[PDB]
Order: C-alpha cells, then structure tokens, then sequence
C-alpha cells in the first residue's frame, strides 16, 4: 500500500452476501485549508471486481467524481464530501480516517447483494490502483511535499 | 541378601498394597500409527497495509503447532519479551467464523506461559521471546513465538485440515509499530515470517478421518477489560462477567499502561506481594457468594500452586473450578450460560509511601498506584466443541 | 519468579563482577582500598 | 502383628469397621501365610438412607425443556383482560427470560451449506521409492 | 535510500475448445516432465604449490539427462571465474586504480 | 541457571562476597 | 517432504507402527469425567493460647481433599526467618472416629523434608513466597501465610476423605502453637492470627449415593516419627540407632539438626549442598543382624537414593534410603515390611569433627567442621502403609500401631 | 496521558432497528462536540474576546470530526463482539450514509440492525429480549489540545481532541424498537412488554 | 454456594461431562505389582592397568536396572574443573553375550549433552553435584563422584536386564578411562579411584521362575555415534556430513566443539544459552537427495525442536532436530527409518570468523568471534531402536546392522 | 513484497492449461554503468512449484544463471539478458521493468 | 539449592548493589 501502488483484496466467506464494501485511509493533510478536493477519490483511483477471475467491471478515479457530482445529491453528497474531504478549514498536519465507500451492482441495495453462498467456486476479489500524485498531501499541483 | 531379606519380610500388610499378575518388569510395548512432520514456510499476507493474516495451505493432513519468526536488533533499551509485545492481537478464523480470539495478546502469551510453562519450557520461552544481556548493541537475533493456539496445547487435537475440505481456516492477527515497546530497541522493521508445522498420516487413517464425523473438546479464550481510576483508599470494584461458555479457570489483574507490568514495584519481575494492588476478592454466583473473600496473595500463589503448581508473578490472580487445571481432559468446569449473574468484586488496597520494601500491612500498597495503573483485566478460558463433518468445521455453540 | 530478585549468601564468582550504577560495601581486596 | 488367634478380638475392641469378613489377617508366627482371607458376606445390605436428590442429567434435560418452552412462549402473561369484554387478547406478554433458560446452541452453520458436489479424499502422493524395490529387510540370516 | 521492488506475476493460460475440453477433464493423463535436484557444497582451492583433489559425493536420484555444475565466489552473484587486472576482469581493469 | 549471571535495575546481598575482579563506582567503607 | 519418512519403511518399523485401530496420537480418544464443585468452607478455631487447638471437619461436604493453615504475623527482627510459619506449627495429630491415623511430629522438621524431597522448582519456589518472607522489610510488618499441611489425603484427589461415607462420627485434627518466642528468631510480643481453609468436593447423586453407600477401602500412607540424641565429636565415632518402626515403608529419611533452627549442617544456614559441612561419612541398614547392602557414603544418601526415588536430591544433612523404585506417585512398587522384620538396625558412621575455616584449610574427605559437636539430635522419619476402611458409616485402620 | 475505556452495559429488550448516541454537555442543549475557537464553534470566535466555555449557541451542532470525543466503538453480545472495531467517523459518517442517506453533525453516532432505519417497514432487526448481556465498548479519544488554540485543534490527528471535551459528561444511548399495538373491541395495548 | 455450579448446567455441559461409570476423578482403584525387592549391591572391578576396564555385571539377582559408577579423585588446582567425574571416563560399550548393544561413544559429550537435552532442574542440579565439582573447595580436597551410565535400560525399570533370562552368558560393561592428566586439565595426578555399584531387582518367586523361562522381545533403544574433523573460516562455510546410520530413530543430534574442554561455544567457559558464541549459521536435515525442510537458523535447533517435543532447550552449540514429537516417553511416536533411506546427510553452514569478540564489534546475525577456528569436530548422536531378544539363556540383537 | 522476504502466488484456474509464467519486478538503481550483473536474475533466488501439497521442482539463484549460461544460446540470450539487466550503461536513478 | 551461587564467568549487574564484605583483586574505577 502506498501512493502509485497496486494492490487487492479477496473476499474471505464470512457469510452468506456482500452488500456495502467501503475502503478506509488514514491520511495527512500536506497543506492548508482549501489545498485538497476530494483526496480520498483521488488516492483511490481504479477499483476492479472479479468473480472467479471474470471481469464484471470496473470503476476509475475520474467516475467516482463524476458519479458523486452526477446522481449523490442533497445531505447525502454534503456527507459524502466529509467522508472524502477536509471540509472545516482545517490546517497542515491535521489527519484524518476517510471513507470512500465503492459502487459495484451490489453495493446500493440489498436486492442485488453478491451471492458468495452459491459462488464457493469462483473466489471474488477487488483490484486497487492507488494515486501517485494526490492533490495536497503528497503533491502540490507539480510540486513535492517533503 | 538385601534384596532376598526385602521378599521374606513379607504378611497381610503386603498384599494390601502389592501383589499379582501385574508386573512392572513385565516389559511391554504400545505402538501408534506412523506419522511425519515437517514446517512449511508460508508468506503473511498485509504485513505492511494493515491487518494481516495467513491463510493454512494444505501441506499436509493436520495441523500441530505454529510459531512465529521474528528477527531484530538489541539498541540499549533493556525490554522483556518482545517477540510477544510486537504482536497485538491473533485469532483463528474457521470459515471466516472465530473460534479463537486472543485480545491483548502480549499480555496474555506471558501470563497464560507464565502459568502452565514449568522452568524448563518457561525458561526457554524466555530464551527465545527474549535478547541476550551480553550481546553487542546492534545484533541482530532470531525469535520464535510460539502462538497459544487451542490446537497446539496437545498433539492430539491438532486440526484435521483434511477434513475440512470446504472452507479454509485463516489467522488474523495485528501487530504494533515498532515503536509502541517502552524498551525499544530500534526503529527497524523486523523481518516476521510463519512457519506451520504440518502432520502426515498414514492412508487408513485419512480415510477414517474424513468419513467419520469429528468432534474435539477444545478451549476457547477470551477477553474483558474495565478501565478504572486506581482509588487510595481500599474501595472495592464490581467486575461483572459477561461470559457464556463453561470454564475451568479466569484470571484477573490491574493492568498498567506498559507490557507486563502488573504491580507498582518497578522492578520487572516480582516476587513481592508487597507491591500487589488487590488486597482481597470474593466471586458471586446468582447474587450469592461462593466463599469467604480472600487475600490476593491466595489467588496469586495458593490456588494456581493447587491447580497448576506455577504461581505468576506479583498481581496476577486467578481462581480456578476444576481440580487440575493444566490437564487436557475437563476436569471440573463451571457453566456460564447457566448461571444468572456472575460477579467478581476486587477490594484494592490503600496507598502508602514509595521505597516498596517500607509496605507494613497485607491491606497497603504504593501510593504510585494511582498513577501506573489503567485498568482490570480478566481471561476465561472455556471448553466448547469443535464438530467437523462432510468437510465442513464449526463450534457447536 | 527466579533469580531476578536478589540472593541470601556467599556468592562465590571464578570471573570478574561488573556493575552499572553503584556497589554499597567496603572491605579488603586486591591492591587498592588499603593505603 | 496379628496371629489370626486375634482377629476378632481385634476387630471388636479397635472398632474396625464392620466385620473380619473380606479382609487379610496374618497368622501365628512364621512362614507368613499371607493368603488367609476370610470370605465376604454377599448379605450385606447397604445402608438404608434417602441420601439422594435428582441427579443432574435430569435436571439438564428439565433445563433444555424450560429453554424449549420460553423459546415459544411467554414468560409471564400480563392477564388484566380475563372477563373483560371479549379481550382474550391484549394481554402484552413479558418475554425477557432469566439467563439460564436461554439457548446457547449457536447456528447449524455445518448442516446448511448442501454444497452440490460431496466431498472427496484429499490424497496426495511424491511416487513411490523405487529404489527400494526388491530390497527386503525381512530376510533373515540361515 | 534503495527502494523495495515491485513485482507480479504474469501467467499465459491456454483455453481449449469445448469437444477437447471433456477429453482433459474425464481422462486420465500421464505426463513425462524435468526435475532439478540441488543441494550446494564446498571446495578446497589451495594457492601455491598444490592442485588438490576432491571428492565430491554425489546424492541424486531418477533418469538424469545431464549433470552441470559451476564455482562462485558467494559474495558476487554470478562470479564463476577468478578477478584479474585485465579488461573485464575486475574493477577498473587496465589502470593503476 | 547460575550461568548467565547478568541482572537489571536491582540487588542487594546478605552474607559476603568473594570475586576474582570487579568494577564501578565507589562508595565504600574503609 | 516429510513424506518421504512415511513411503521408506519395513520390517524394522514393524516394532513401533501400530495397527489400524485407533491406537494413534490424534483422533483424539476423549475421557470425561463426572461434574461436580469444590468449595473453600471456613473453619473457626478455639482459641490457642500457646496451646492444642482442635480443627473439626464438618460435613459440608463429599470429600475433602487438603487443609490450608493460615498464619497472620508481623517480624519482630532483623533477621530474617526461615519458614516461620512452619517453625510456629509444632505438631499435627489427625484423628478419625477419635482414633489417631495420622502424625507430624516435630512438625517444622519433617515439612522442610517434604518440601526439599517432594516440591519442585516452581512449586518449591512458591511454597516458600506463601511461607516466607525475605524483602529487606521493615519490623513490625504484616504477612499472611498460608502453609498446608501434608496430610496422606492431600497428594491426590481420589483419596480425599470419604465423608460423606462416615456418617456416624466426625474426622478432626489437633494442630499445636508451641510459642512464637522460642526459635523463629521475629518475635514482636503478637500473637498470631490463625485462620483454617479446606476444601470440599460435591458429587452429583450417581456417584454421591453410590460412594456414600458402598464399602470403602483405601490404600493411605503414615508418617512415623523417632528420634534419638546424635553427638560428633572430633574422632570417627560410631552410631547404631534401633529403628522402632512398622508396617511396610517405601523409603526413610534420617537427618541430623542442631535443633534451634532449621539447620542440619555446620554451615549455620539453610540448603547447603557442601558435603563438607555434614556429618555422616558412611551409613547402611541392617535387619535381625544381616546388612541390606555395603556402607555407603553420607553423600550417596543425599544425592544418589534421591534420583531413583524422586527425580529429586535435598540439601546435605538429609538422607534418604528408598525401598520402592517411586515413593512420589500413588502406586506402590516395592515396600520392607517393618512389622515383619524384628530388629531394624541404622548403623551410621561420621566424620572427625576437627575442621575450621572450611573454604580455606578443609582437610580432603575424612573431616567436617569442629562446629558440628553444637548438634543434638538425629530425626528419623518413614512412611508406611495401612488401609482406611470405611462400612456402614465408620472408618477406621485395619492394623492398629 | 490516556485514551480511555469504557464498558457501557445496555438495557433493552425487544427487536430494535438500531442503537444511537450521544455525548452531552448537559448545561447547553445539543452540545455533542468539543468547544474550540474556531469560527462558528464559541463565543467570540476568532477575537480577542473567545472563550471557549460558551459555545456560539446557534451554530452548536458542527461538522468536525476534531471535536468529537469517540475514538472507536464496538458493540458486544452474550460476551461476544458483534462487529469488528470501528472508529468514530464511521458511525457518525458511513453508517448514516448507506443507512439513511443524509447527513448527520459531529457527536452523534449511529449503528443499525437495519438495511432501511429510516422506513416504517421492517427492514431487519436484533431481539435484545433474547441476548443476556450487551455493551457498547467506547474509547474516547485523548482530550490534550488546549481549545484556544485553532492551530492546534485544526491541525491534529484524530486521536486527540480538544479538553473541553471533558465537559461532555451525560452519555445517551436510544434504541429504536418494534412492538404490535393491538386493538380489539373498544380497548387496546401492546402486544409484548419488558 | 458451590453447589450452584453442579446443578446449574445444560446440554453443553452434558456433552463434555462423563456419565457415572468408573472414569471419574475419584473412586480410587487401588493399583498392585508383583512382589519385587530392590538392592544395590557392590560390583568389585577386576581390571585397574589405567587403560580399558572390564566390568562384569555378576548375576547377583534377577533383573539389573540401573549403573552407577562412583569415582574418587581430587581436586588438582585452582581452576574448577568441569565435570570432571565424566571427563575421567572415555566410552563405555555394553555388551550381551559377547554382542555389543550399546555404545557411549565420547562419553563426556554424550552425558553433557544428556542432561542439559533430557534432564530437569532437579535431576540437573543433582547430576552436578555428584559431578560437577565447583564450590569454592580448597585444592586438594577429595570427593567420591557418582556418576550413572546412560544405558538403554536406565530410563525404565521395565526395560531392566533380565539377567535371570540369560542363563549361559553374562553381560558385561567396556569402560576406558582417559589417563587423568590428558584433557580435565585440572589433575594432580593421584590415580582416580573407581569402584562400581549397580542395582537387582528380585522377583518373587511365580514371576521370577515364569520370567526367566519365559523368552521375550524386549524393545529398546540404541546409541549410535558418529564424528569428524570440523574446521570453520572467515567465510561462510559449508560443508556435508555423512550420516552413516542404521535403524529407526527419533531424532538426531549433532553439536560443534573444542574437544578440549566441554565447550561448544567461543565463550571458553562450560555454559553457554546466546547463540551469538555459537558458530552454526543454519542446517537442514537432507535424505536422497531430497529436503525434508529448507534451511532453518542455528538457534532454531538449539531451542525450538526441542522445546516443541519436551520443554527443555540445551545450551548453545548443541543443535537437535526431532523426528518424532516425544522423545522422552517409552512409546515410539514418530521415527526415520535410516536403513532405508540409503543417503542421509546433514547439511552445516557456519557463521564467519570475523569478530575479535561479541561484545565489541559481532555483527547482526552471520558472524561471531574468530576465536570459532580453534573449532576441532562435529559430533552427531542419535537414538535408534533394535530388539533384544532372550531366549533359552542367551540373548542378541534381532536387526543386524 | 521486499529483499529478504517469500512470497507466494496461487495459482487461478481461468483457462485450462497454464504454461508460460514471467514474473515482473520493477527496480529502480543505485550504481553506474557497469556496477549490475543480472540484477533481477539474483532478485529471485529460490522458486518452487507444489500441485497439492507436494513439491515439483525447485530453483535457485545460480541455476538459473547457470542454464541460461549454459542452455541459452543466440540473440535470444542476449534478449534474456536485455529482460533481466540495463545493457545501455544505465546511470544512478534509471529504472526499468 | 538453586540459587545460592557459583559464578563460573563474569557476573553483570545494571543497578544499585550491596554486600558485606568483599575478597579479590583491585582494579575498580573510582573508590
């Protein structure tokens, strides 16, 4: 893990169904207030789903923000801006847990949630491809934050 | 004619004891089936993400035993088993479904070692969870922990991988940085490698093994802490027990916000009853008491030298309901699905003045209490049943 | 607990004795603490 | 250091419980023989007493039983409607239950899965040593 | 400052059609493949005066196609033959340095 | 054993004490 | 891999692989056991003023397996006390329907013999921290200690008192405080808190009505006591002590004390392992006039008998002749049968009492130190067999002694 | 010096959609987070004149995750854990996200048995009537930075919070049940009580 | 109080608990064995030139268990000497019927490595002091030493030699002592006195007749020993040790010494437990060309083999590598066969000779002092089983090698 | 993934046949020209293959330098070489996959 | 006897230490 890596996951069978996948960061902010937008979305660029290998599809960095600007509206894109951005004016050095939850075919609604019980065959696994250049934490604009 | 005199002295006294067909110099023999062991490598998945875990490769038909290699370096700051205090937590997954979990895990390999672990295997223990005083500041040694997984305690229940043929088995485990050790040595990143120790059996048996259905009586443990603010007066805490399954033993202790440390002597490890927090604790069963309370220094020697016959060091308690406590057959057992409230009420001692050696009173200890001390802890080590059939494992309850 | 705490009696050493920290006693010895 | 001459006297004035019967007893003064036994009474009654309460495998099954009867009914009905007009009904039923009467039976989670393809015998194999072939170390020498 | 590597590992499948595909999976099959035996030893290379003799014992078993076997020098990955002052055969070769 | 006789932060002894050499700071009696 | 230790077998295996029944380390053939409780009921004490005071065991309960003893006292010196606890104890006398089956006498005596034949390291250890206790400490501080007392029921629990078998009288225990102002050395005029903890096991009807109905008889050992005056002097003198013993013994354990302390060398301490301060030079048994072996030397009997006997060699001044080939477990596997046996002879030879300065000028192996001539007394202990029967209610020895 | 713990034993029966709460400074009405001069949070703020023991009252509620005082939480079953430990940020952010769909200010922490807590028709649940014992295990995060100082409240990690969190005394924690309300001839009650 | 925990119970209890059949705790069976005597009686030894002595077990009694051979010498110098009751004794070679069974081959290493492998603290500390003689002693002085031999039949009485069994050969111990002033270093040339006491069981006499006319297989254990000239460098070495084994083992020994003294490590003094003095860098056990398991680090099979298989861990430069999992119990559990695996090798890499000494400049994991090059050999051990078979009065080994 | 560390990787089943297997590693180097000799030829030093439990076949470090010096032959050794080294006296910084 | 002592190489102590009286050769720091 780490900026410009690539790295997955498989989705050990805990249960029955997989609904809302959400992936987590811990990051430090490089700059000050208004230095960042979105630099959860941003660090988390492509996300690929497989069931058993086969590729259903895959989301990249510049969907997310699209989807977000696009079909999350109201309180629900306000909050979304909290689980992926700073939003209070605060200062170089603050860190923070941000959330950016993903959004395959199951991760919406229940009524299409993955069926593992009936996929023990066919193991299911998300690919990550990580930002190497993330907007005031590691880089701002061009230039490198030591 | 020693020997000769020894035989004719002989009467009624005599056949009481001894006499018959049995023979110790009858010089028989018992055989068990063949079998193989070797260690397998195996890499650790997330070493430097998150949360890592393994998952078991099938190397072999059951699982024995598996320990951790831990490699790093001395760097002045004099720490007690760090091999342990890296590590914070492991547990052990069958089918995503836990049916182990060690929470604070550092504290509990010591104690639970501590325990059962006689001078020749404790003392080992320490040899390889350890550094040599002697060595160059800067070395680099190998460390070896071996994890105190259910299985592990007696070949016998050594996990039948062959039989669980539809859903793996996979450890989750958490490690701190590096840095958290008070007596850190370095800021080097220790290499941390597993090696699982695999069974062969012979054919028939793995017939056998997989068409029959199986059950082990295995333990399970577990976890509760209650954060407190340590009095100076002699004030008793109410420590519930919410707990489920039947256990042979619990034990307890006032943590501090270091590893290892369970008293206010400062010195690492102590003998002295002196520098111990509780003054006397008596257990409820159903909003009535099963005994007279006693003094600390009875669950922290008399009851383990009973039960066990290892006493910890100062400030671990424990109480045990079952008459051998170390044994791998059940023993005694109390259930706690059953019995409608359980409580344990800890009476601390007073605080009284520092150069520990002046304590006069079983019921005082230091007035550095309040400070160094965070919380209580308590283990309970239950018996559960582990079934496995058709390919498929999970605990009954 | 063993050997961490300290001793009864009569430590007999065939090496040398180093400590870090201070040693509380006095007596005759080698060549020094008799002038 | 009875001679058997003494058995019962001794027996008598010690207070040794019950009888001589069934018990070893050395005899006179020398070549000891140890086997003199005298043979146990078979019409020995046992105390007659009332020592016993339920044992436990019965009252862990009334224990199974009262978990099965809470798992379906209530624990106390709050009869206030009894003659009250028709309300047979709207009596809230209480349902928290005492802890020993609760399940700790955890879910089939083995039973339920039905994988569509039974399992198979995992074997595995690295050959077999050929070398050793036709190199018995049964034979002996003649 | 040297950074850790990245690495993966690509693997080239082969997808037969559908009639073959049930010849493989019922069939039995027997292949005729290689195996590597390796354990490593020592040598005892003299200086001056003496051409030694070794005897090295040998722990190999099946069909053998061939046996091939080098020295290194274990500190230089791939340093099958002596260091000299000529070019390509140390550090600087062919100068004072 | 009585074979690493290394110890950390405390000691103290009863009887006498017989050694070959030693070392460290001095505050002695006589 | 290890495999391969499987496929290259033979013949020669067949002595260690087993059949194909379920003989093998794993599959685990599981044992249980019926439930059941224990429970630590408090027991008072009548008042002990220097004096017997009776310990009675009440019937709350199936079987009682040990009795701790505990002791509140405070240090009343400098000096540091060895097992005070046990040194405050002088004696115990277990009785059953009033009759006595059970003695420890010269109590601290035989319980430092115990502990160094019987404990190991951790439980060694432990035994001393709820004994002893040695911190530079203050005077006049407070410790509780908690001593149990080796009585033959304790070691196992299968032979725990049958109580509920024993319904028509009680079992009791005599236990006497001689003075805490004679040898443990830390008197501060205080007279100690004594408080009794047993235990109590609780069976579950099936085996509670059948074990409280049925007929008992349970194999238990006795502790025999003697004692002589032992005096050295400064030439090899000799000593040959009757053995006024019975019934079948697994082992004796003789030792030589000054008795004032806890010592049974001329060192003036406890655990010394320097045959140099100890007196016997050579020692052997003897019966109706014939020898059981060649003399051997004291120190075989402090560090050779042990090993067979215990897996375990106590300090110098205690000596031990084994009769059986295990004296710890509970089976009996070789026993002389003292009753039979009219003369039992120990016959014990020591050396001159003309050393000094032992780390210094200690002459090679025929000497100890002169000190030894402040020693009095030799303690002989043994432990022999007898059967408690319990029928209808009473229990009781089959050979009176 | 500590990130404490807290063992917080529950008192509920029945079927629940879900277990909400709460941090509350009980002399301000809705002060659910740390006080500190930054704009909008105190009295004064941004001024000279701060204090940062009188919240700016009508702009109590904030969105600043720096403020709350819950580190992590856990909630445990029978002895058990019920779902691995999560940090506060979630239960304040992500639970409320997929769950309702809407926003929810600083101090205010949600977790649901629930797919849809936000509608009338059963969306799952959890019967505490049947579960013995439950506790909501809470690590509150280390109150160190002085309130006063924005340079430090704006600029620290999540694991430390202002120390005028300390002030947030009262803990409230709701749970949101079902029962049947059942009516019959004129009369009616609930069908279950606990 | 108690009681609650009895009663309160339900079917997961039931399931674990035992029902009221005789498995339970209590209910003690009373266990009895044949009627059986031990005695230690004197074995005088016909054969003192200060070369091989020959030691012949007289048919004293029926069965013979244990050997213990007492040595008397003295103190030669200053310096302790480092158990120099073994040192004195350079192999000893059991023989049945003219066959040799067991073979202790270099007999210091192989009973330092015995105890610090196999015994517990107890039986350590005695083994020493009837061995290892460094209390501080005045030179000169004489101690009688009392060493056992690690016979094949000492670790069991059940194994014991059946010497009522043999009634046309006798049995016989190969002892040769190394002259005194060769290698303890602490000498003073006063010939050592050596005299032998071993122990008989007596049967009484149904068992003894039907024994000794009963022929039997008795299966025991066997010593082999194997060793070569090991030297190490200022690389890091490898070399491959030829295993020349036969029969089933349990495991395998092997340790890196200055056979000059007991040391294995570049300490220079007899104890060693930081694996930063020991010259082994890793090793794996090989057979046929095939590894059982990759190379692991020296410290490794000092502590965690045999840790895993019996608690216990050796000092440093003793290395073991276990086979089975119990390698002390009476029942094989887990073995190689090496008659048919036909090439076994142990593979040895060393660490450099780099350092001048640990506490100043040892570097991380693969070096240690250079004082490692005065390293003379490689010494391997292991145990094997054979069967010895008594029949009609003469007895031998069924598997020839 | 690092120096010193084992990986493994299992195997997929998305075809029917597996055959070639390539294992990328990016590094990135410390040294001048003429300072590398197969730098990532060394990287994998020991590399195994099990089907269910029991091993194939195992490589090493010098017997993968020792086949391809040895039973590597043309241009296409020299490609080998061009996959596993910098062969265009590569400066301080330069990385290639 | 298992703690009363032979020290057979150099005994190392990080702390504060006491005894009676000592025997042996010279060479300490500061006395």
């Amino acid at each position: 893990v780490g900026f410009g890596n690539k790295v997955s996951t498989q989705i050990s069978r805990n249960g029955d169904l997989i609904t809302d996948i959400v992936v987590e960061f811990v990051l430090t902010k490089g700059g000050n207030g208004g230095t960042t937008y979105y630099p959860a979305e941003e660090l988390l660029q492509d996300v690929e789903l497989e069931i058993g290998g086969q590729r259903i599809d895959k989301h990249y960095n510049d969907w997310f923000r699209t989807y977000d600007a696009l079909f999350r509206m109201n309180d629900d894109r306000y909050n979304y801006r909290r689980m992926t951005d700073w939003v209070n004016n605060e200062l170089v050095g603050a860190q923070k847990r941000f959330y950016v939850p993903l959004i395959f075919f199951f991760n919406q609604t229940p009524g299409l949630a993955l069926p593992l019980i009936a996929l023990q065959y066919h193991e299911v696994k998300l690919y990550f491809t990580l930002a190497s250049q993330v907007q005031g934490v590691n880089y701002n604009g061009s230039s490198a934050i030591a | 004619s020693g020997g000769v005199v020894q035989l004719i002295s002989y009467g009624a006294q005599d056949v009481y004891i001894s006499g018959g067909p049995k023979t110790i110099f009858k010089s028989y023999v018992k055989k068990v089936n063949n079998f193989a062991i070797d260690s397998v490598k195996i890499p650790i998945n997330g070493m430097g993400n998150g949360n890592p875990s393994v998952l078991i490769p099938r190397n072999g038909d059951l699982i024995k035993s598996i320990r951790l290699e831990i490699t790093l370096k001395k760097g002045t700051g004099q720490s007690f088993y760090p091999a342990e205090q890296l590590i914070s937590y492991l547990a052990l997954k069958i089918g995503g479904n836990i049916i182990q979990k060690i929470d604070d895990f550092s504290n509990f390999c010591r104690i639970r070692n501590e325990l059962f672990m006689d001078p020749d295997e404790r003392h080992t223990d320490y040899r390889v969870n350890n550094f040599s005083s002697s060595d160059v500041v800067g070395s680099v040694k190998y460390f070896f922990l071996d994890l105190p997984l259910f299985f592990s305690k007696d070949t016998s229940v050594a996990l039948p991988l062959i039989a669980l043929q539809y859903h793996d088995i996979e450890l989750d485990f958490r490690f701190n940085d590096v840095s958290t050790i008070q007596g850190v040595d370095a800021s080097y990143t220790p290499t941390i490698e597993m090696y699982i120790d695999y069974v062969y059996l012979e054919q028939q048996e793995r017939i056998k093994l997989v068409e029959k259905p199986l059950f082990y009586n295995i333990e399970q443990c577990n976890f509760y802490r209650k954060d407190i603010t340590f009095p100076a007066l002699s004030s008793t805490f109410k420590l519930d027990i919410p707990f489920n399954n039947p256990s042979r033993f619990l034990v307890w202790y006032f943590n501090t916000d270091s590893f290892g440390i369970y008293n206010t002597s400062g010195l690492y490890f102590n003998s002295n009853d002196a520098a111990a927090p509780l003054e006397s604790a008596v257990m409820l069963l159903n909003g009535t008491e099963r005994f007279k309370s006693r003094e600390g220094m009875y669950f922290n020697c008399v009851q383990p030298q009973q039960a066990l016959g290892r006493s910890p060091s100062s400030g671990i308690y424990m109480y045990a309901f079952g008459e051998d406590v170390a044994n791998a057959t059940s023993k005694g057992a109390l259930d706690m699905s059953r019995v409608n409230e359980l409580s344990l009420q800890l009476t601390t001692k007073n605080a009284t003045a520092a150069n520990v050696y002046t304590v006069y009173n079983p019921q005082e200890t230091l007035a550095s209490s309040t400070s160094t001390y965070k919380g209580i802890t308590l283990f309970s080590t239950n018996w559960n049943v582990l079934q496995v059939r058709s390919g498929l494992g999970a605990v009954m309850f | 607990p063993n050997w961490n705490p300290f001793f009864n009696r009569s430590i007999i050493v065939s090496g040398n004795l180093v400590v870090a920290g201070g040693v509380i006693e006095g007596n005759g010895g080698g060549l020094t603490n008799s002038a | 250091r009875l001679s058997a001459a003494y058995a019962i006297r001794a027996a008598r004035i010690s207070m040794i419980p019950g009888g001589v019967d069934g018990l070893v007893i050395n005899y006179a003064e020398g070549g000891e023989p140890a086997w003199v036994q005298y043979p146990l009474k078979k019409q020995k009654p046992l105390p007659n007493n009332l020592c016993y309460t339920p044992t436990l495998e019965d009252i862990a099954r009334k224990r199974e039983a009262v978990i099965a009867k809470y798992t379906k009914q209530p624990l106390e009905t709050g009869t206030t409607f009894t003659h009250v007009l028709n309300a047979s009904h709207l009596n809230e039923q209480y349902t928290r239950v005492k802890k020993s009467a609760l399940p700790d039976k955890e879910f089939p989670i083995i039973e339920t899965e039905k994988y569509p393809e039974p399992p198979i015998l995992w074997e595995t194999t690295i050959g077999a040593p050929s070398r050793l072939f036709d190199r018995s170390d049964g034979v002996k020498y003649v | 400052g040297a950074a850790q590597p990245t690495m993966s590992v690509w693997v080239d499948y082969i997808f037969l059609d559908t009639q073959e595909r049930t010849r493989f999976a019922q069939l039995p099959h027997e292949y005729l493949i290689e195996q590597l035996q390796f354990t490593g030893s020592e040598t005892a290379t003299p200086s001056a005066t003496t051409q030694a003799s070794q005897n090295i014992r040998l722990n190999f078993n099946h069909p053998t196609k061939y046996l091939a076997w080098n020295f290194n020098n274990p500190t230089n990955y791939g340093q099958y033959t002596a260091l000299a002052n000529i070019p390509g055969a140390c550090s600087g070769a062919g100068t004072a340095a | 054993p009585l074979n690493d006789p290394i110890m950390i932060r405390t000691m103290i002894v009863y009887g006498n004490l017989s050694a070959t050499y030693f070392t460290g700071n001095g505050a002695a009696l006589t | 891999g290890a495999l391969n230790q499987l496929v290259a077998v033979g013949k020669q295996d067949a002595f260690i692989t087993g059949d194909n029944l379920d003989n093998s380390v794993w599959r685990n053939v599981t044992k249980k056991v019926s439930n059941f409780a224990m429970e630590s009921i408090e027991n008072y004490i009548n008042v002990n003023p220097g004096s017997t005071t009776s310990i009675v065991v009440g019937r709350f309960g199936d079987l009682v397996r040990k009795v701790t003893l505990e002791i509140t006292m405070k240090k009343g010196s400098t000096t540091n006390p060895f097992y005070p606890s046990e040194q405050y104890v002088k004696y115990a006398h277990l009785s059953i329907g009033g009759q006595i089956v059970y003695r420890i006498d010269d109590f601290p005596t035989w319980t430092r013999v115990h502990e160094e034949l019987f404990m190991d390291p951790d439980t060694r250890a432990t035994n001393q921290r709820v004994n002893n206790f040695r911190p530079e400490d203050p005077v006049g501080a407070i410790r509780k200690f908690y001593l149990d007392i080796p009585l033959f029921f304790t070691d196992d629990a299968s032979k725990a008192l049958p109580l509920i078998a024993l319904q028509y009288h009680e079992v009791k225990l005599d236990v006497l405080f001689a003075s805490p102002g004679d040898i443990p050395g830390i008197d501060a005029s205080y007279t100690p808190t004594v408080e009794c903890y047993i235990d109590y096991v609780f069976l579950d009807t099936p085996e509670r009505e059948w074990f409280a109905r049925n007929t008992h008889m349970y194999v238990i050992e006795q502790l025999q006591h003697y004692n002589n005056v032992f005096s050295v002097a400064a030439v090899e003198q000799t000593k040959r002590l009757n053995l006024p013993f019975t019934m079948p013994t697994r082992y004796l354990i003789w030792l030589l004390k000054t008795g004032a302390d806890g010592v049974y060398t001329t060192s003036g301490y406890p655990f010394e392992n320097n045959d140099s301060y100890a007196a016997i030079k050579s020692a052997k048994l003897q019966f109706n006039g014939t020898d059981r072996f060649s003399e051997r030397p004291g120190y075989y009997f402090t560090t050779v008998q042990p090993q067979d006997a215990f897996g375990r060699s106590p300090s110098a001044g205690i000596y031990v002749y084994s009769f059986g080939l295990d004296v710890t477990g509970m089976t009996s596997k070789g026993a002389l049968n003292f009753s039979r046996m009219d003369n039992a002879t120990l016959s014990i030879t020591t050396k001159a009492a003309t050393a000094a300065t032992i780390s210094d000028v200690y002459n090679q192996s025929t000497t100890l130190a002169s000190a030894i001539t402040d020693f009095t007394s030799i303690a002989i202990y043994a432990k022999s067999f007898n059967v408690l029967k319990i029928d209808y209610g009473m229990g009781g020895m089959l050979f009176a002694n | 010096t500590t990130q404490a713990s807290q063992n917080i034993r529950l008192n509920f029966n029945h079927p629940t959609k879900y277990l909400a709460w709460n941090f509350n400074n009980p002399t301000n009405y809705g002060q659910y987070t740390a006080l500190a001069n930054i704009p909008g949070a105190c009295s004064g703020a941004g001024t000279a004149a701060a204090t940062v023991t009188t919240p700016d009252y009508g702009n109590t509620g904030t969105y600043n995750e720096q403020l709350a005082v819950l580190d992590s939480a856990k909630i445990q079953l029978n002895g058990q854990d019920r779902f691995a430990t999560r940090k506060g940020s979630y239960f304040n952010k992500v639970q409320p996200y997929q769950s309702i769909g809407g926003v929810t200010p600083a101090g205010v922490y949600l977790y649901s048995f629930a797919l849809k807590p936000a509608g009338r028709q059963p969306s799952g649940t959890c019967n505490f009537s049947r579960i013995d014992n439950a506790t909501l295990s809470l690590t509150y995060k280390t109150c160190s930075i002085d309130a006063t100082s924005p340079a430090a409240v704006l600029g620290n990690t999540e694991t430390v919070t202002a120390n005028t969190a300390t002030l947030l005394t009262a803990l409230n924690i709701y749970a949101k049940n079902y029962n049947v309300l059942r009516i019959m001839s004129g009369m009616g009650g609930l069908a279950y009580a606990n």
